[PDB]
C-alpha cells in the first residue's frame, strides 16, 4: 500500500478473466472471468432451491451458468455493453472481492495496444466520475510484462483472449511503428473447437456451453510440436483419443481435434482468417526493426497470457523461427544456423506476468507525482 | 603539470598526454539523440550520448558528426565531445593542462577563434596553441622536409615543407575524403540490390569499406578480371547474421580518390594534386620533395594505395628522379604523435598563447601566436 | 509495324502503341489466387486471375503484387502480367512489336538484365529499350530542363535535368509512395475501430484514400482545426453498405510523406529530398531547377501537394528567387506519354537495343545501350 495508509490496487480488465489485486504482491487476488448473466426458466433442465439472483456476475454467473443468459460485457479489447462493465467493476471492487472503499484507492488499469480511442476515454471517465478514484493509470500490457521479467529489451507475444498483440520495445524506447496485431486469439479457438467437435457429432449452442468447451480446449488441447508426426500418431494409433465429462455426466470423446484446434495459431486460414501465422508474423517484425537491434530481439523473445500455456507453443515457436531465419536470413546455410541465438522466456508464471507487471510498476511509483493521474488534474 | 594534445579529427577524437606515444582514447566524433520515445522507468534517458556510448545504442539514435569537412558545424556538440574528452576518457581537469590542438590548411579563420573561445571560457585552460596537421606528420616521421599528404575522414591536403621553410602558395586543399567515399560505397551496394539508407546503417558501410576495400594497382585490369574469373569477390557478416557479398566495388570506391569524376566533382585525383603541389614549387626544392613524399592520416590505409601513388607520380614525373612513397605503420596516429613530440620539446614551451596573453587580446591571439 | 509503350509501373500497368496520346490499356499490377479449395468444375475456372478481372473477384483472391518498391520480386506473376498485356489488353503478337519498358533509378541491375532477357527469349521481341521514367517526364512536359520529382506506387525519385544533361550524383531516392500511405491510412484508422486489415479490403481502403485524401497546407493549424469542428468530415460507403467516417486521417495520411517519421522512416520528407538535390548541382544550375519543379506519377494527384511543396521549397532556398511547381493535370500518365513521344522520334530509331545484338552481346548489352 502506499505511504497515506491508500490502498494501491492493480487490476487487468481482460476480455476472458478479471485479475485485481494489490500493488507488490507476487500473485494475483481473485481471478475471475469478465461475465454477466440474467436467470431464464429452461424446460430441458432441472430447477432447485439455489437462489439466482435478478442479475449474476463473474465467477457466480460463470458456476450457475446452467440456468442463466451470459453475456461478456468486452470484446477483442472493446468495451460492448458500459452498463454490464459497469457491473463486473461493482463486483470487483465490492464485498465479494476487493473491499476497497474506492474514494481512497488508487488504481492501476491497462489497455491493450492500438485499442480505439473512445474506448479509453469512457474507461478512464468512470474511474473518476462514478468510482471517484484518488488517482488513475493506464498501463501498456508490453511494459508489463517486461518490469514482471526485469526487463529493458524484448518483443511481447501477448496471446490473450480477445486479440493477439506482437510489440517490439528496445532498451526502454518503444517502437510503435512495429506493433503487429493477429487477429487469432482464445475466444476464437473455442468457437473453432466447437465446429470441429460438431463434425464429430456433439452439439455445443447455448450461452452455458460456451464456457464449458472453453474448459474441454483448457485441459486437453495442445500445440503439436511438428504438426507431420501428430498427424501420423493419429491415423497410426489410437492413443490421442480422450474422454471428457460434460456436467450432464454424458462422456464425449476427443481425438485430433486436440491440435487442430490451437493450429490456427499457426495456420490462420483454418478459421478464415487471411494472413500469416504468430511465427511469421512475428518474425516479419524483427525483420522490419532497424538492422542493429533485430540480434537482441531474436534474444528476447517474451510469451504472456493464458492463450501462450497451450504444451509445447514456445517448442513449436522457436522451431518455426529457426525454420524462417533458415530460410530467408541464412539462404539455407544449415551449418551456420548453429551461431543463431534464440531465446523464448517462458516463466510458467506467464499467464499472469501483465498483472504482475503492474504490480511491481505500481510499487515503484506508489508515491511520485508525475505518474498517476489524480482527480485534481481530472475535469479539466 | 604535462601538457595535453587533442587531434580533433571528423571522424575520431584522439587524446592523450604529452610524452608518450600513442593516444590515451580514440572514439569516433559522433553524438546521438533518441529517435523514439522512452516509455520505462530507470533506463537512462539521456537527452544525448557521445562517442563510443551512442555507437553502441545506435540502433535507436539519429547519429550526427559536429564536422563537416574540417569545419565544426555545430559548436554545441563540438564543447559536448571535448567535455567528454577530458572528463570522463583522459580523468583529467583541463583548467590545470595545457593543451595543444590541431587543425587543416585553407580553415574558414573563424572556426580557429571560436575554438580557441571555447578553451579559455569554457575549460579554463592554462594555455594552448593549434597546430597545422601536415606539419605535425613530419615530426612523428622524424624529419625536416617532405610533401605530406593527409587524408582524414572529411578533408585531404597537400602541404610541402622544405628544411622546415613551409610553402604556403603551395598548399592544396581538396574536400574528398573517407566520407565521401563511404556515401559513394553506399550508393554503388544497391547495385547489388542491398540498402543502408539511415544515419546507423552507413556505419556498417563504413565498417565494409575499412574491412574489404583495396586500391587498384590498375584499374582497367581489376574490372576486366572482376567480369570474367570473378575471384575477387568477399563476403561479409551483418550484425543481424545476413551475409552479403562485395566484388569490384572493392576497388571502384577508393579509385574515387584517383577519378573523382565518380562523385562528379572536377578535380584532379590526390595523385594530380600531389604532383601539381611540387610543380608549384621551385626548381631546386623539387628533387627533395619527390625523394620524400609522405603519407598520413587513415584513409592513406588502403592496401595498395602507396604502389598505386608512386605508380601515377612516376607517370607524371621526370623519368631522371627517384621517387619514394614514404608510409609508415602508425600514419593513422602521426599526426597525433606529432603533437606528443612538439609539445614536449623545451624549445615550444614559449610558444603557447597563454590565458594572460588571452585576456589582453582576445580570440585573435591565435592568428599570431 | 509500330512500337508498343509498356510502363510497368509498381500499381498501374500502362499501355499502348507509340505515337497515341493516351494508353490504350490500363490495368491494375495484380495477380490473385483463390482463397477457397473448393472449385466445382468448368467454373472455378481458373488457378489465378490477373489484372482487373482480380479486381473484380477480389473477395474470393489473395492478391499479390508482382512489383514491391519498383523492383521486381516474382517473375513468374511479372511475366504473367505482361502476357495479359500483349495477348489480352492490346491482343498484339509481340514478336514483330517493339517494346519501350520503363525503371526507376538506382535499381538493382540485376534487375534489367533479367527484363531484358524475358523480353528476347519469351516474348522474342525485335527490339526494346529501357529508359529511366524521371527522364520520360520531361517528354510529356514538352521541356529540357527542370527537376522531376515521380511518386509512384512504390518508389519517389528525383532526378535533375539541366538543358539536356542528367546529373546522375544529384539523384535521390526515397522508398515511400502510394503503398506506404495505404497501410499507413490502414493503421490510423484502427483509431475509429475501423478494421480491414485483408489484402482484398485494402484495395478498399486504396479507394477510400484516392477519393479523400488532401494535404494540409499547414498540418498543425488544420490538426487543431480537426480538434474544433466536424467540418473536415467525411463519410464513405463500403461495398456493403456499411458507411465509416474519416475525419482527421484524411490529411495525416499523405502528410507521411513530409514527416517519413511517422512511419519509422529516417529519411527527410519529399521536399527536403528534392531541395538537398538542388543544392547538390552546380551553382550556376540551381537558377533554372527552381524554376522547373514537374511533378509526375499518382502520389502526387493529392489536392494540394503542389502547394505544400512550393510553399515548404520556398522556406529552404534563398528568398530572392522564383520557385514554381509544374503540374499538368495529366501527370499521372506523364511516363506513359514521355515513352510514346520518345519511341516516334527519328533520332531514336537507331538505338533499339535488337535481337541481332542481344543475340552477340548477352543480356549485359542493357548496361551498354540504355544510357
Ligand atoms: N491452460 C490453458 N491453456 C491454454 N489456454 C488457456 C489456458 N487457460 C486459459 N486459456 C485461455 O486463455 C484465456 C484466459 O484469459 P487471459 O489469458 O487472462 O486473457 P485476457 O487477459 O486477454 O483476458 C482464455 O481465452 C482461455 O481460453
Ligand atoms: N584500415 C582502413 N582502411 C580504409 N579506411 C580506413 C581505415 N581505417 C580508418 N579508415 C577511415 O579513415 C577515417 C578515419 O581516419 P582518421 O585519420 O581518424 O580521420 P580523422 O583523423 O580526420 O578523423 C574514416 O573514414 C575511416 O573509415
Ligand atoms: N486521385 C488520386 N489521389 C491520390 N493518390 C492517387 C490517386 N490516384 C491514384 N493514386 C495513387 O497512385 C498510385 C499509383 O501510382 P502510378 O504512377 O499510377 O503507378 P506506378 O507508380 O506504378 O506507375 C496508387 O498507389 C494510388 O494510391
Ligand atoms: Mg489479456
Ligand atoms: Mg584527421
Ligand atoms: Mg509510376
Amino acid at each position: 500500500m502506499d505511504s497515506q495508509g491508500r490502498k494501491v490496487v492493480v487490476c487487468d480488465n481482460g476480455t476472458g478473466f478479471v485479475k485485481c489485486g494489490y500493488a507488490g504482491s507476487n500473485f494475483p487476488e481473485h481471478i475471475f472471468p469478465a461475465l454477466v448473466g440474467r436467470p431464464i426458466i429452461r424446460s430441458t433442465t432441472k430447477v432447485g432451491n439455489i437462489e439466482i439472483k435478478d442479475l449474476m456476475v463473474g465467477d457466480e454467473a460463470s458456476e450457475l451458468r446452467s440456468m442463466l443468459e451470459v453475456n461478456y460485457p468486452m470484446e477483442n479489447g472493446i468495451v460492448r455493453n458500459w452498463d454490464d462493465m459497469k457491473h463486473l467493476w461493482d463486483y470487483t471492487f465490492g464485498p465479494e472481492k476487493l473491499n476497497i472503499d474506492t474514494r481512497n484507492c488508487k488504481i492501476l488499469l491497462t489497455e491493450p495496444p492500438m485499442n480505439p480511442t473512445k474506448n479509453r476515454e469512457k474507461i478512464v471517465e468512470v474511474m473518476f466520475e462514478t468510482y471517484q478514484f484518488s488517482g488513475v493509470y493506464v498501463a501498456i500490457q508490453a511494459v508489463l510484462t517486461l518490469y514482471a521479467q526485469g526487463l529493458l529489451t524484448g518483443v511481447v507475444v501477448d496471446s490473450g483472449d480477445g486479440v493477439t498483440h506482437i510489440c517490439p520495445v528496445y532498451e526502454g524506447f518503444s517502437l510503435p511503428h512495429l506493433t503487429r496485431r493477429l487477429d487469432i486469439a482464445g475466444r476464437d479457438i473455442t468457437r473453432y473447437l466447437i465446429k470441429l467437435l460438431l463434425l464429430r457429432g456433439y452439439a455445443f449452442n447455448h450461452s452455458a456451453d460456451f464456457e464449458t468447451v472453453r474448459m474441454i480446449k483448457e485441459k486437453l488441447c495442445y500445440v503439436g510440436y511438428n504438426i507431420e508426426q501428430e498427424q501420423k500418431l493419429a491415423l497410426e494409433t489410437t492413443v490421442l483419443v480422450e474422454s471428457y465429462t460434460l456436467p450432464d455426466g454424458r462422456i464425449i470423446k476427443v481425438g485430433g481435434e486436440r491440435f487442430e484446434a490451437p493450429e490456427a495459431l499457426f495456420q490462420p486460414h483454418l478459421i478464415n482468417v487471411e494472413g500469416v501465422g504468430v511465427a511469421e508474423l512475428l518474425f516479419n517484425t524483427i525483420q522490419a526493426a532497424d538492422i542493429d537491434t533485430r540480434s537482441e530481439f531474436y534474444k528476447h523473445i517474451v510469451l504472456s497470457g493464458g492463450s501462450t500455456m497451450y504444451p509445447g507453443l514456445p517448442s513449436r515457436l522457436e522451431r518455426e523461427l529457426k525454420q524462417l531465419y533458415l530460410e530467408r536470413v541464412l539462404k539455407g546455410d544449415v551449418e551456420k544456423l548453429s551461431k543463431f541465438k534464440i531465446r523464448i522466456e517462458d516463466p510458467p508464471r506467464r499467464k499472469h506476468m501483465v498483472f504482475l507487471g503492474g504490480a511491481v510498476l505500481a510499487d515503484i511509483m506508489k508515491d511520485k507525482d508525475n505518474f498517476w493521474m489524480t482527480r485534481q488534474e481530472y475535469q479539466e | 603539470t604535462t601538457a595535453l594534445v587533442c587531434d580533433n579529427g571528423s571522424g575520431l577524437v584522439k587524446a592523450g598526454f604529452a610524452g608518450d606515444d600513442a593516444p590515451r582514447a580514440v572514439f569516433p566524433s559522433i553524438v546521438g539523440r533518441p529517435r523514439h520515445q522512452g516509455v520505462m522507468v530507470g533506463m537512462g534517458q539521456k537527452d544525448s550520448y557521445v562517442g563510443d556510448e551512442a555507437q553502441s545504442k545506435r540502433g535507436i539514435l539519429t547519429l550526427k558528426y559536429p564536422i563537416e569537412h574540417g569545419i565544426i558545424t555545430n559548436w554545441d556538440d563540438m564543447e559536448k565531445i571535448w567535455h567528454h574528452t577530458f572528463y570522463n576518457e583522459l580523468r583529467v581537469a583541463p583548467e590545470e593542462h595545457p593543451t595543444l590542438l590541431t587543425e587543416a590548411p585553407l580553415n574558414p579563420k573563424a572556426n580557429r577563434e571560436k575554438m580557441t573561445q571555447i578553451m579559455f571560457e569554457t575549460f579554463n585552460v592554462p594555455a594552448m596553441y593549434v597546430a597545422i596537421q601536415a606539419v605535425l606528420s613530419l615530426y612523428a616521421s622524424g624529419r625536416t622536409t617532405g610533401i605530406v599528404l593527409d587524408s582524414g575522414d572529411g578533408v585531404t591536403h597537400n602541404v610541402p615543407i622544405y628544411e622546415g621553410y613551409a610553402l604556403p602558395h603551395a598548399i592544396m586543399r581538396l574536400d574528398l575524403a573517407g566520407r565521401d567515399l563511404t556515401d559513394y560505397l553506399m550508393k554503388i551496394l544497391t547495385e547489388r540490390g542491398y540498402s543502408f539508407v539511415t544515419t546507423a546503417e552507413r556505419e556498417i558501410v563504413r565498417d565494409i569499406k575499412e574491412k574489404l576495400c583495396y586500391v587498384a594497382l590498375d584499374f582497367e585490369n581489376e574490372m576486366a578480371t572482376a567480369a570474367s574469373s570473378s575471384s575477387l569477390e568477399k563476403s561479409y557478416e551483418l550484425p543481424d547474421g545476413q551475409v552479403i557479398t562485395i566484388g569490384n566495388e572493392r576497388f571502384r570506391c577508393p579509385e574515387t580518390l584517383f577519378q573523382p569524376s565518380f562523385i562528379g566533382m572536377e578535380s584532379a585525383g590526390i595523385h594530380e594534386t600531389t604532383y601539381n603541389s611540387i610543380m608549384k614549387c621551385d626548381i631546386d626544392i623539387r628533387k627533395d620533395l619527390y625523394a620524400n613524399n609522405v603519407m598520413s592520416g587513415g584513409t592513406t590505409m588502403y592496401p595498395g594505395i602507396a604502389d598505386r601513388m608512386q605508380k601515377e607520380i612516376t607517370a607524371l614525373a621526370p623519368s631522371t628522379m627517384k621517387i619514394k612513397i614514404i608510409a609508415p605503420p602508425e600514419r593513422k596516429y602521426s599526426v597525433w604523435i606529432g603533437g606528443s613530440i612538439l609539445a614536449s620539446l623545451s624549445t615550444f614551451q614559449q610558444m603557447w598563447i597563454t590565458k594572460q596573453e588571452y585576456d589582453e587580446a582576445g580570440p585573435s591571439i591565435v592568428h599570431r601566436k
